[PDB]
């Protein structure tokens, strides 16, 4: 149950710095791999390791890409200096041979990377939540809530819903990509909804407790900041309504 | 040409 | 190593059969796999043939033809569930590296027997007010177009599984600061049936 | 475990002939672990260029190597193959007889 | 006639210099075509036959990582077998394995093999029907255990009959002027006294190829296997063999003796006799 981890989930970084993504494989087995995968190049092997040696890097870059094995535990991917065509998910695996016989292996979460040309571009979420409608619930019986997150760059939010201080699953939906706010070109801040669909008189019940949390990734404390704007890091921005029968 | 990609360990 | 795919995207309505397939140049690729990934996770295997044409596993069947370098999967009875993108992958015996389709999406869309295409308006739990438009419990028959200026006309759609009722929703999010934005013209490159409330 | 002594035949490539360049040959085979000295001798004294194949072995898992490099015979010179191993107590030195 | 394609891989164990001496060879019949040596600078699977050359970029690159990757588990086994038999770590030790594919002289599949050696002794092999395992001991049979859970014989087996006589017949009709080529053997007599009522007859067959090879002596006319002696067959190093047998008789029977040899490259058997 307990599988491949990889380190970190998320890294947002300003191109020209190096880039260290961490794997640990499962324990026992003997084989690792990194992926990568993107928009334009779909899914690839970068390379993979056998007894912590490396077997094949064919799928390599040629210059700026370097992976290690110390041991069987651990695993590194350097990228040194970063560029923003680095942006991708990476995958770690790891498998034995019985199961590489099946082709089976084993994934780890990912390490989702942004490298951007330039940090200014960084900004939180604005998240607002909507109100049902009277109409809605006078025709339908239920009562639809919408969480909007918006103005948020890069794209590395995950949105959840808690009610009563428990994150709750059914009964949701959000948006699988975001929305461009576009103004025209590709530096374009970002907007996402979600849904709550709610039991009649759960909405009404002036005294439920609702509310659309919003996780973004950004800059760390490492990270250098002076505009005055506050400095777009890492954080869980947030927005809420009570229930009103009025 | 060899067998592979590899072997399993004994 | 090259192995060509179509990323589609292909819309099929619940309980369809789909075919995927990828087609690819190097003879010496002897192990044909495939994989489910849905949006913002690792991909899954579902299915792997050694060579050697044709095998099923519940309602998936992949299959491989060496001589038209040409391997697909058919997916019965298609649910919800199934939407995802689809990879295609290879290798030889001389190496584990996998190469990949660029994959196929895939959009089942839901079977909702009880449709009744509404908007709405609806407004912040700030003293503003800006709004939206929600257009939800409409049908897996009308696909949703936003059209654009640079300047704003902006719009999302997804669908919502209910639990402990047994009921299930298309819902979908339209909005804009063009203040001379209306709802009963929100939609209008978007082919609806017919319906509109008002405060 | 199991040691097994080397087998050794020392040779020319072609028929030997007084004043003409040829090749010697000492062959090893038959013996177990891999590890094995082996030199070429003229009257006495190492030839610092040999050569040998790759190691391999025969269907009893037991090794061979071939060691080998250009020489001229001569009426006087004496050359002779000189083998070590782990099961020899001290090395065994094969003198070459050009007709064998 | 049949051929073979056969590949050898030896690692030992070195105490205090780390890393095992992991050397692999591969031949077709009697003619190596690749080598790699842990130890050598390239760390790539290097040609050893002209005929291989010719092969492509794909191809080394293919043969150098599987060969690498077998070194790896080569090591892993010394250690995995060191601890089987409860060794100390300061000894060296030996792992062989030897796999390939013969052909009859149709060129279709004959037979398929593949073996297992741990110090010089038979630890595991696949059996004849490529389906099961005969192991040695009980450290061979929780080898045993761990492959057939494997499939590792269904991956072995699919391998000989298709692939590995696939490659074979590639590389027989690629190398055909090296390996479909017979160099008859050049045959000569000598003489010398002993005892001094006996004296040594040694017939001799040189440059000859294929190795395979028969020499016998005769007494009028009828096989004389007693008191005669053959050397072990023993490369020339230019690709062909050598070989000779020796007879001792009494002196003044010279010519009741002769010497028959059997090669591929006769298109008869050869009858020799003490001429001068």
């Amino acid at each position: 149950d307990a599988g491949v981890i990889q380190s970190p989930r998320h890294e947002v970084t300003e191109m020209g710095q190096q880039v260290t993504l961490r794997c640990k494989p499962i324990s026992g087995h003997d084989y690792l791999f990194w992926y990568r995968q993107t928009m334009m190049r779909g899914l690839e092997l970068l390379i993979y390791f056998n007894n912590n040696v490396p077997i094949d890097d064919s799928g390599m870059p040629e210059d700026r890409f370097s992976a290690k094995m110390p041991n069987a535990s651990f695993s590194t991917l350097k990228i040194q200096p970063s560029e923003p065509r680095d942006s991708a998910v990476y995958f770690c695996a790891s498998s034995l041979w019985e199961k590489l016989a099946k082709n089976i292996q084993y994934f780890g979460a990912g390490t989702r990377l942004s490298v951007l040309e330039d940090l200014k571009n960084v900004f939180p979420p604005e998240v607002a939540v909507f109100e049902p409608s009277e109409a809605e619930i006078s025709h339908t019986q239920k009562a639809t809530l919408v969480c909007l997150a918006t103005g948020f760059y890069p794209d590395h939010v995950e949105l959840s819903w808690w009610v009563n201080g428990k994150e709750v699953h059914s009964g949701v939906c959000t948006d699988p990509q975001p929305l461009k706010e576009q103004p025209a070109l590709n530096d374009s801040r970002y907007a996402l909804s979600s849904r709550l669909r709610v039991s009649a008189t759960f909405w009404q019940d002036p005294r439920n407790h609702f509310r659309c949390q919003v996780q973004f990734y950004g800059l760390s404390e490492n990270d250098e900041w002076t505009q005055d704007r506050a400095k777009p890091v890492t954080q869980i921005v947030s927005a809420e309504a009570w229930g009103r029968a009025d | 040409y060899q067998f592979g990609p590899d072997f399993p360990i004994a | 190593k090259e192995v060509e795919q179509d990323p589609g995207p292909l819309s099929v309505p619940e309980g369809a059969i789909v075919s995927l397939n990828c087609t690819y140049s190097n003879s010496a690729f002897q192990y044909f796999m495939w994989y489910r990934q849905y949006s913002r996770k690792g991909p899954e295997l579902l299915m792997y043939t050694y060579s050697s044409g044709n095998k099923e596993d519940g309602r998936f069947t992949a299959q491989v033809d060496k001589s038209s370098k040409y391997i697909s999967l058919f997916i019965r009875d298609s649910q919800p569930s199934d939407s995802a993108t689809y990879l295609c992958a290879m290798r030889g015996d001389s190496s584990y590296k996998l190469i990949f389709g660029s994959g196929t999406r895939l959009l089942v869309r839901p079977d909702i027997q009880n449709p009744d295409p509404a908007v709405y308006q609806l407004r912040d739990s700030k003293s503003s007010d800006k709004s939206v438009c929600l257009f939800t419990d409409f049908d897996s028959q009308t696909n949703v177009s936003q059209s654009k200026d640079s300047d704003v006309y902006i719009t999302d759609k997804c669908v919502l599984d209910m639990r402990s009722m047994d009921f299930k929703s298309n819902s979908a999010v339209a909005w804009s600061n063009k203040s001379d934005f209306a709802c009963a013209n929100a939609f209008n490159n978007s082919i609806i049936p017919e319906d509109t409330f008002f405060p | 475990m199991i040691q097994r002594t080397p087998k050794i035949q020392v040779y020319s490539r072609h028929p030997a002939e007084n004043g003409k360049s040829n090749f010697l040959n000492c062959y090893v085979s038959g013996f177990h672990p891999s590890d094995i000295e082996v030199d070429l001798l003229k009257n006495g004294e190492r030839i610092e260029k040999v050569e040998h194949s790759d190691l391999s072995f025969s269907k009893d898992w037991s090794f061979y190597l071939l060691y080998y490099t250009e020489f001229t015979p001569t009426e006087k010179d004496e050359y002779a193959c000189r083998v070590n191993h782990v099961t020899l107590s001290q090395p065994k030195i094969v003198k070459w007889d050009r007709d064998m | 006639g049949s051929h073979s394609m056969r590949y050898f891989f030896t690692s030992v164990s070195r105490p205090g210099r780390g890393e095992p001496r992991f050397i692999a060879v591969g031949y077709v019949d009697d003619t190596q075509f690749v080598r790699f040596d842990s130890d050598a600078a390239s760390q790539r699977m290097e040609p050893r036959a002209p005929w291989i050359e010719q092969e492509g970029p794909e191809y080394w690159d293919g043969e150098t990582r599987k060969v690498k990757a077998h070194s790896q588990t080569h090591r892993v086994d010394l250690g995995t077998l060191r601890g089987y038999y409860n060794q100390s770590e300061a000894g060296s030790h030996t792992v062989q394995r030897m796999y390939g594919c013969d052909v009859g002289s149709d060129w279709r599949f004959l037979r398929g093999y593949h073996q297992y050696a741990y110090d010089g002794k038979d630890y595991i092999a696949l059996k004849e029907d490529l389906r099961s395992w005969t192991a040695a001991d009980m450290a061979a049979q929780t080898t045993k255990h761990k492959w057939e859970a494997a499939h590792v014989a269904e991956q072995l087996r699919a391998y000989l009959e298709g692939t590995c006589v696939e490659w074979l017949r590639r590389y027989l009709e690629n190398g055909k002027e090296t390996l479909q080529r017979t160099d008859a053997p050049k045959t000569h007599m000598t003489h010398h006294a002993v005892s001094d009522h006996e004296a040594t007859l040694r017939c001799w067959a040189l440059s000859f190829y294929p190795a395979e090879i028969t020499l016998t002596w005769q007494r009028d006319g009828e096989d004389q296997t007693q008191d005669t002696e053959l050397v072990e067959t023993r490369p020339a190093g230019d690709g062909t063999f050598q070989k000779w047998a020796a007879v001792v008789v009494p002196s003044g029977q010279e010519q009741r003796y002769t010497c028959h040899v059997q090669h591929e490259g006769l298109p008869k058997p050869l009858t020799l006799r003490w001429e001068p």
